[PDB]
């Protein structure tokens, strides 16, 4: 996906690789003309998800999906069954353990499993 | 750095426990007569007439002039019935008092380093009144943001302050060894001063390996399992053990294990 | 039938211990400590409603007790209720300063037994 122009004319050069060389070369159809190529790079994008453009907002893709509740716990502070449960990693604890959020708007209480 | 002389560490750490007794003030036992005075004399009769100071039934105000008018075991006790003198120490968040070298039964970790009989001290925090620490005079909770988050007060920070520099009395400094599991619900924690032949890091590497545990109260918990009041027996070594398996059984979906920590023994071992 | 003796997930470490965190474990017990607190509830719980250790607030007690009574082996708080606060002492207790209120059960009656024959 890189691009560049020889200094002789000023024109697009595309890549090509020759056994004899072993090395990476850039000579445009223009004129006779081959430059050595820098770093061996030819290709260099960033993985994005922008592929539906102007499209995301109307139709929800649900690109960041909500958080599980469940009503089967019980809130300690607070008498309230609703609760928000998901799964994480600790501060230097390994694995996966699972957390709870209260749901009550007063209560604001998170406690571990 | 007042004295810097060659004065005796059972004497200091005596006076020190007299002096946290509301027996005599800072002051009154800080001159240059009466350390001159108890510098050179008898140890006994220094050690007697000291506890005889400390069983003054009122507060004492003169010194000088009430010490004027005045005037090998360790191991066999350990070896009948675990007589040890240990030193305690109580922690509070304005001062720390000084109980004396109190006796009481002696543990394992003593048995193989009896020398330093001296260098143990037992440390519990407590309040001012000698009691439990609450709850809201540590990590008060406070409503910050969205959710509650606990506030640590400066207690909790003398106190891990205290554990990780520690306690320095006299020409001694004692570190954190360990704990046992009632010393966990009473608060209270072992400390030993690091000498030149023995240090904390020696004993705790000579009690076990405990790299192994990823667990952190468990790995706090097999520390301080040895720590238990014991008889001293016969040594065996590690040639003549069995590897017998055991018994699971799985109903349910759930894990039940008949043997926990069972055992199997002869006649003749329980004879011996 | 018996309760579940399945206890809390172990939590282990992705490093050697530093003898840092287990100060901080240590002071951290102070903390949320509730095992004193949880069977003087449930024993006032019990003598105030009948059918006692038949509803669900005895169970929950008893899980909560587990829990505490599992703290000293694995890092779980027993995470205490404020709502399951007895606030309410029976006659047969030292908590004078606390409001006392006449218990009908049978330790009430073994009580005031006690009381008339010392009496
Ligand atoms: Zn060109
Ligand atoms: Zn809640």
């Amino acid at each position: 996906s890189t691009m560049k122009f020889c200094r002789e004319c000023n024109n697009i050069l595309y890549p090509k690789e020759d056994k004899e060389q072993k090395i990476l070369l850039y000579a445009c159809r223009n004129c006779d003309h081959q430059e050595v190529a820098d770093n061996s790079c030819v290709y260099r994008n960033e993985v994005h998800h922008s592929v539906s453009e102007r499209t995301q907002i109307l139709t929800d893709v649900a690109s960041d999906p909500t958080l599980p509740r469940t009503k089967a716990v019980r809130c300690s502070k607070c008498q309230h069954r609703e609760a928000v449960f998901f799964q994480a990693t600790a501060r230097g604890e390994e694995g996966m353990t699972l957390f709870f959020v209260c749901c009550n708007p007063n209560c604001g209480h998170r406690w571990r499993e | 750095a007042i004295l810097g002389l060659e004065f005796p560490y059972e004497i200091l750490f005596q006076l020190n426990a007299l002096v946290h007794a509301q027996k005599i003030s800072l002051f009154a036992a800080s001159d240059m007569e009466l350390i001159k005075i108890l510098r050179g004399m008898s140890l006994e009769t220094a050690l007697v007439i000291l506890k005889k100071l400390h069983q003054q039934s009122s507060i004492c105000y003169d010194p000088v002039f009430f010490v004027k008018t005045q005037m090998a075991s360790a191991y066999k006790r350990l070896t009948e019935q675990n007589i040890m003198s240990c030193q305690r120490a109580y922690v509070t968040p304005s001062k720390i008092y000084l109980l004396g070298p109190e006796l009481e039964t002696a543990n394992y970790v003593v048995k193989n380093f009896a020398e330093h009989v001296s260098d143990f001290m037992r440390v519990t925090f407590v309040e001012e009144d000698w009691s439990k620490l609450p709850a809201n005079a540590l990590s008060v909770n406070s409503k910050e943001g969205y959710f509650v988050k606990p506030s640590r007060t400066n207690i909790y920070n003398r106190v891990l302050s205290i554990l990780g520099e520690g306690i320095t009395v006299g020409p001694k400094r004692f570190e954190f060894l360990a704990f046992s599991a009632s010393q966990l619900r009473g608060n209270s924690v072992w400390m030993f001063a690091s000498n030149e032949k023995v240090k904390a890091e020696d004993i705790r590497e000579w009690m076990g390996c405990f790299r192994k545990i990823r667990s952190i109260s468990k790995c706090a918990a097999r520390m301080g399992q040895l720590f238990s009041a014991s008889r001293q027996t016969l040594i065996v070594r590690a040639q003549d053990v069995e590897q017998i398996p055991d018994i699971e059984v799985t109903t349910d979906g759930a894990d039940y294990c008949f043997s926990d920590g069972i055992g199997k023994i002869s006649l003749a071992f329980a004879k011996q | 039938p018996p309760m579940d003796y399945a206890g809390s997930r172990p939590r282990l470490m992705d490093h050697d211990v530093t003898l840092e965190e287990i100060h901080k474990f240590f002071v951290d017990y102070m903390i949320s400590d509730t095992l004193g607190v949880i069977s003087t509830a449930h024993l006032v719980h019990a003598d105030r409603d009948p059918e006692k250790a038949r509803s669900q607030k005895c169970l929950e007690l008893a899980n909560l007790h587990s829990r505490a009574v599992d703290f000293a082996k694995t890092g779980a708080p027993a995470e205490m209720p404020y709502a399951l606060k007895p606030r309410e002492f029976p006659d047969f207790l030292e908590r004078f300063e606390k409001p006392t209120y006449i218990s009908e059960s049978v330790f009430g009656k073994l009580y005031r037994a006690v009381k008339s024959s010392l009496a």
